């Protein structure tokens, strides 16, 4: 399962693949993906 | 004036919940949104649907010589009112608290911003029942921050509570998520009969002549059409008009007699009742009267009956009712629509024909249609209302034709009393007009049966590119005349003829081909769009000395007074001037009463009313007082000098008032108006150019058209924007030299550039041909540092052609997934990691089919390494759907790279040429390396002396800490601005002319001559977005074997065979593009009828080619199918380009063939 | 966005001189020359913290993870 953000309510949705997409608490229909922990480097330039 | 810093921070940190801090942006966008507000309220659509009328249907019985063909079952239906409800969420209850749809979501979810459209259909069964029924007719878009959006009246804090930025503007319908907008067009004046000298008239009607009179008359619902008067050489006047895309021409005497029950002496003594027996007018009217007496009849009834029997076909009038009422229907619906009373249409027609005859004899000058004296603006919402009324009228005509066809078939169902029949018929026809309006907004092709009196039918809507703030405003202010003039290349209206002083900006207008067409409005020019009641104007005129008669109450000296197309009296020009002045003073005084404490009754005379007194003079404009009260005009404020208060005036009193432009210019007894402040003449983007009155005005033109294209902050809510390409500037600041209006118009929230320490110096040597340098460390510490946002959308619903249900889904099929790339970027769901750096050949999303179960992929097409900042899983719709849309916003980074245009606020665009090291740059005694070296040779022949003054002012203001005021037209010739900033500097300590003693870096010992260092405001441009393509080898063409689509030829060939370079031409054109060694038959001399020999022997020797057209054990040979041949031995190699082989092909397919010989 | 640490022309670090410059205008009744109490002698490091649009205190009001 993945963790998303309802656009308006800002509530972790926990929606699984091939499912009806909507906010579990508000009913909004737009979902951002959240930025997980992952290692990236950038030169300080 | 100082930088509002504390106030800026206390409006940033705790945003205002009271009201928008910046009222002037809203007064800048007010035209559009107040036009839509006029659409909904103020009874605009209701008037439209009332003036639609009623449409009838019935069962037709053939009269059969009866004459009165009978029909009993008649239904006459009409639209009673129109309601536009707020934009709810997919109205059908989705089992949730039915909430609203704030536009933020319409931008996110990539769906247009629509709302239900309710019509009030009404009945009649040839009785008196009139039962009603409300009909959903689809959903129409709705303007943001309009009267029908959920942002109206909201304060900025509640806007930050939503996802739109604090100082939102509104004015743009969100259609598919791209903010479309209806541009303002320019039209002729409402109802004022203008003259025309246009030569195309001549070859139009050959008995005709160039002299004509045009009038664009408009109904109460702003649904104008035209009807012009042609003066024909014979003497009579034709009443040209338009209907159903077709011209129509009935003589003016005909409708003059048809309108009222008139006798000919009345027509004569009305047109020319004056100076009894003036030669020219008297004989022309005589000739006209007799030329109509030729064929017509006598009374009004006979004329109306003839007119009906002529025009019953083209009018959509009821087929069965009667015949004379059709004549009345013409004389109500077409002749002169702005007027209601027949006798008054008659009076205005007499006045108009008198104006035409005066124009013919040279007693009246030709009014100029290509000048803002005779122009008005059409807003957005009024055009929207016209198109909505047209769609409703089409809908009624369509259900009428459906009922007529239902009755006509034989009689499948005919029950004009049964409501079930009406449900059947409504279910039959297309009931969705929401998609028609939404299509007009999505494309612009105004597809209507009648053009609504509009020349061009394409290009009505512009997409509001929020690329930079000035770009957004400049979208909201502009106007346009239409490309119907752009296609005609002339020294015409594209000229700045001056009845625009204070209405439309002189300087701000793009350069190049559209130069002169789209003139953005001035700063203060409003657009009066809410009319008011004016019956007190006729009451007061009748009280003031004028009287309208029934029989001709008119004589020689008496001139006319006109109330927005209605003749209200006649008076001598002295009394006309007295009336004009006293009306103006009554208007101003009661306005200053109405603004403050004293009660606000319906105004005696409104401010917006313009008293266009036109004084008499020989060979002048036709003199007669003109009182306008229509909406959609241009109107700007000045200060009335006898009083001391506001007064509004439009482009018809401009040309006749002495508006002294300063308190000091006023000359007594004549100058009766004062401009508030001449800054009021420029536009909003053009006014913000410090010392804009020092530069050669082409430089200010280039600076406007180039500051509309800066890489600047396109707002503050960027996390919630679904645009394709945004540009943002990491390090922006407020200018140190600024016009006060840069604070008034709330630009502080949207900076455009930084403050560069510019040294005017020719030292590096790289800075010729307008280029420049950029101090390296001044770059690597963060000078203009752009970030581009490219948000691309993926939609699986497109690759679902037809036949199956929903198949593709986002994610990875249950099974294997490649590790080499797909598991590196994409998380698990086929959606990329947030924050992982992509390259060109990199996968960005992943979806699989259900049947094949194989995972497909989509790759990042762009050629520059970008990151990933936000992905949106767009819920497809209302609900009950899978994620069938994704929106990924890559954040490309763009530092200053060699080639990125920088450009000050004077038109001084350059290119970052080399980025000199910070050690090899000069320095003053203080030690600051100049952040940017500009070249001195760029200021002569460019006249940007404004830039020298601005550098002075910057180095002066940064020192003490002032915000140096730089409004146009403050600094006079007595004490110059240069001397003021010089006093500033010499107080600070530096050199008074601005110079500064610099030491060079590459040698160390001082420069002999001092150098000029200031603090200029450098806004980085963004034209470098499309920079480069090197082709060593690659794909070839299908047919001609050419490199697939760099271009070398048809002018390059001129150059190469000019240099006398045969071998270079034959190389670059024949060798490197397409080279081939084709066999040719030497004897028969052709290239196609050759064939390689087949199955000669074992591996052995070479396949020795032969010919077919030249043909009839060693020599003989076979074919692929087995056919044997002999002969055709002379075959050799030639080298000819592949395109010639393709030409041989397409040529033989025509049977014509060239036989090229070979030696 | 935030104050440009290390002004461009000079090399001086002025990142830290914003919350200590603002609360001189805020309550000390001193004008734009407040920064002379900060120690900015030139006018290249001085037109940085003077005309600075601090546009991040306006953009941080759009936390999509607001929980509200
Ligand atoms: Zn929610
Ligand atoms: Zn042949
Ligand atoms: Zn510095």
């Amino acid at each position: 399962t993945m963790i998303y953000l309802c656009a308006d309510c800002g509530a972790r949705n926990t929606i699984q693949a091939k499912e009806v997409i909507r906010c579990r608490e508000c009913g909004h229909r737009v979902m951002y993906k959240m930025r997980t922990k992952r290692m990236v480097q950038f030169e300080a330039r | 004036m100082s930088f509002q810093t504390l106030e800026r921070e206390r409006t940033f940190k705790n945003p205002p919940k009271d009201g928008t801090s910046f009222p002037d942006l809203q007064k800048a966008v007010k035209p559009h949104v107040d036009s839509f507000n006029a659409l909904t309220n103020a009874g605009l659509l209701n008037y439209a649907v009332k003036e639609i009328g009623e449409k009838c249907a019935f069962d037709s019985i053939t009269q059969e010589e009866g004459g009165a063909l009978k029909f009993g079952n008649k239904i006459s239906f009409r639209v009673d009112e129109v309601q536009i409800a707020k934009p709810m969420l997919s109205s059908r209850e989705r089992s949730s608290i039915n909430r609203k749809v704030y536009p933020a979501e319409a931008r996110e979810r990539l769906t247009t911003y629509k709302s239900r459209l309710v019509l009030k259909f009404s009945w009649s069964v040839n009785g008196g029942p009139r039962q009603s029924e409300m009909r959903e007719v689809g959903m129409i878009p709705i303007m943001v921050r309009s009267n029908r959006c959920h942002l109206e009246g909201l304060s900025p804090a509640e806007l930050i509570a939503h996802k739109e930025e604090s100082e939102e503007m509104g004015g743009y319908f969100i259609v598919n998520g791209i903010e479309k907008l209806i541009r303002m067009l320019i039209l002729p004046k409402r109802n004022h009969p203008t003259a025309i000298i246009r030569p195309s008239f001549a070859n139009r009607g050959t008995s005709y002549s160039q002299y004509g009179l045009s009038i664009r008359c408009v109904r109460p619902d702003q649904s104008s059409l035209t009807n012009t008067l042609h003066y024909l050489n014979n003497g009579v006047t034709m009443f040209r008009f338009h209907w159903r895309k077709n011209e129509y021409l009935i003589p003016s005497m005909m409708i003059l007699k048809a309108l009222l029950e008139t006798s000919d002496k009345e027509i004569f003594e009305g047109i020319v009742g004056k100076d009894l027996g003036n030669t020219f007018l008297t004989d022309r009217v005589e000739l006209m009267l007799r030329a109509y007496k030729s064929y017509g009849l006598y009374s009004q009834t006979e004329t109306l009956q003839y007119l009906g029997s002529k025009f019953r076909v083209v009018l959509g009038v009821a087929e069965d009712l009667t015949d004379v009422e059709v004549g009345r229907f013409l004389l109500q619906k077409v002749v002169l629509v702005h007027l209601r009373e027949a006798k008054d249409k008659f009076r205005l027609l007499l006045f108009m024909i008198r104006k035409l005859y005066a124009l013919v004899a040279g007693e009246c000058c030709a009014d100029n249609p290509d000048s803002p004296q005779h122009q008005e603006i059409l807003l957005g919402g009024f055009l929207y209302g016209q198109i909505l009324k047209e769609k409703i009228e089409d809908w009624l005509n369509s259900i009428r034709a459906q009922i007529n066809l239902d009755v006509r078939r034989s009689a499948p169902g005919v029950d004009f009393s049964d409501r079930k029949y009406l449900t059947r018929v409504f279910s039959k026809i297309n009931n969705d007009i929401g998609t028609k309006l939404q299509y007009f907004l999505s494309t612009g092709n105004l597809v209507s049966n009648t053009g609504l009196d509009l020349q061009q039918a394409t290009g009505y809507t512009v997409v509001a590119e929020k690329l930079n703030f000035y770009r957004f405003l400049s979208h909201f202010r502009m106007v346009h005349r239409g490309a119907f003039f752009a296609e005609l290349k002339t020294t015409t209206v594209r000229k700045l003829l001056p009845e625009a002083w204070g209405f439309m900006c002189p300087v701000h207008t793009p350069d190049g081909s559209p130069c002169g067409l789209l003139n953005h409005l001035a700063r203060k020019c409003e657009i009066v769009t809410h009319p008011s009641d004016v019956s007190q104007i006729p009451s007061l005129l009748l009280s003031l000395g004028v009287d309208p008669p029934s029989v001709v109450g008119h004589e020689s000296g008496w001139g006319c007074v006109q109330l927005d197309g209605k003749i209200v009296g006649w008076c001598t020009y002295k009394l006309a001037k007295h009336v004009a002045d006293v009306l103006r003073l009554m208007k101003i005084e009661y306005a200053v009463k109405l603004r403050n404490g004293t009660a606000t009754e319906p105004a005696k005379v409104p401010l917006d009313l313009e008293i266009g007194y036109v004084p008499p003079s020989h060979n002048g404009q036709y003199p007669g007082l003109y009182l306008f009260s229509n909406p959609a005009r241009m109107v700007r404020p000045v200060k009335h000098i006898s009083t001391g208060e506001l007064d509004m005036l439009g482009p018809f009193e401009q040309v006749y008032m002495d508006i002294a432009c300063f308190p000091k210019e006023i000359v007594p007894k004549v100058s009766t108006h004062v401009e508030y402040s001449p800054t009021n003449v420029l536009s909003i983007v053009a006014n913000m150019t410090p010392f804009s009155d020092f530069n050669q005005s082409p430089r200010n033109m280039y600076q406007c058209q180039m500051g509309k294209q800066t890489m600047g902050t396109p707002g503050t809510a960027l996390r919630y924007r679904t645009d394709n390409k945004l540009y943002r500037l990491q390090t922006g600041q407020t200018p140190v030299v600024r016009p006060k209006l840069h604070n008034t118009y709330g630009l502080d929230h949207y900076p455009n550039g930084t403050n560069a320490v510019v040294a005017v110096i020719s030292y590096t040597g790289y800075d010729m041909e307008d280029a420049m340098i950029l101090n390296k460390s001044a770059h690597e510490r963060g000078f203009g540092y752009g970030t581009v946002y490219k948000g691309e959308s993926f939609d699986l619903s497109q690759k679902r052609r037809r036949g199956e249900p929903v198949v593709h889904h986002f994610g990875f099929a249950p099974g294997s997934t490649p590790r080499r790339e797909w598991l590196q970027k994409l998380d698990a769901d086929g959606l990329p990691f947030i924050g992982i750096k992509l390259e060109d050949g990199d996968p960005i999303v992943a979806y699989y089919d259900e049947s094949t179960g194989q995972n497909f992929i989509e790759t990042y097409h762009g050629t520059e390494p970008g990151f990933v900042d936000e992905v949106r899983l767009l819920g497809n719709d209302v609900g009950d759907s899978e994620c069938q849309q994704i929106h990924v916003k890559l954040r490309i980074t763009r530092s200053p790279i060699i080639g990125d245009k920088f450009s000050s606020r004077h038109g001084q665009k350059g290119i970052c040429s080399q980025k000199w090291p910070t050690v090899d740059m000069p320095f003053t005694e203080s030690g600051m390396q100049p952040d940017i070296i500009i070249n001195p040779h760029a200021f002569p022949s460019r006249m940007t002396i404004g830039m020298f003054i601005e550098s002075l002012a910057g180095k002066a203001g940064a020192c003490h800490g002032l915000a140096q005021d730089s409004t146009p037209f403050i600094y006079s010739e007595q004490q110059t601005a240069a001397d003021y900033f010089g006093e500033q500097l010499v107080k600070a300590g530096y050199n008074y002319h601005g110079n500064e003693p610099m030491y060079s870096g590459i040698t160390g010992q001082e420069m002999k001559a001092d150098i000029y260092i200031g603090v200029v405001y450098y806004q980085r441009l963004r034209h470098m977005v499309s920079d480069f393509q090197v082709r060593t080898t690659g794909p070839i063409h299908n047919l001609t074997r050419q490199p697939v689509k760099i271009r070398f030829g048809e002018m390059e060939r001129d150059a190469v065979i000019g240099h006398g370079t045969s071998f270079l031409m034959q190389d670059r054109l024949m060798n490197c593009s397409d080279y081939a060694q084709s066999w040719v038959c030497r004897d028969c001399g052709s290239i196609i009828s050759i064939m390689s020999t087949i199955s000669m022997n074992g591996v052995g020797s070479a396949s020795e080619v032969r010919c077919r057209s030249c043909a009839k054990t060693s020599d003989i040979w076979q074919d692929g199918s087995g056919k044997k041949f002999v002969g055709g031995t002379n075959t050799t190699l030639i080298a000819l380009p592949s395109v010639f082989n393709y030409l041989t092909a397409e040529l033989t397919a025509m049977n014509i063939k060239m036989m090229l010989e070979v030696k | 966005m935030i104050i440009p640490i290390r002004c461009f022309s000079c090399g001086k670090v002025i990142g830290d001189k914003w919350d200590t410059y603002l609360t001189l205008l805020q309550e000390d009744n001193t004008e734009g020359e407040a920064l002379d109490k900060l120690g900015l002698q030139r006018y290249c490091c001085r037109r940085m913290i003077l005309t600075h649009v601090d546009l991040i205190e306006k953009l941080l009001c759009y936390n999509p993870l607001s929980k509200q």
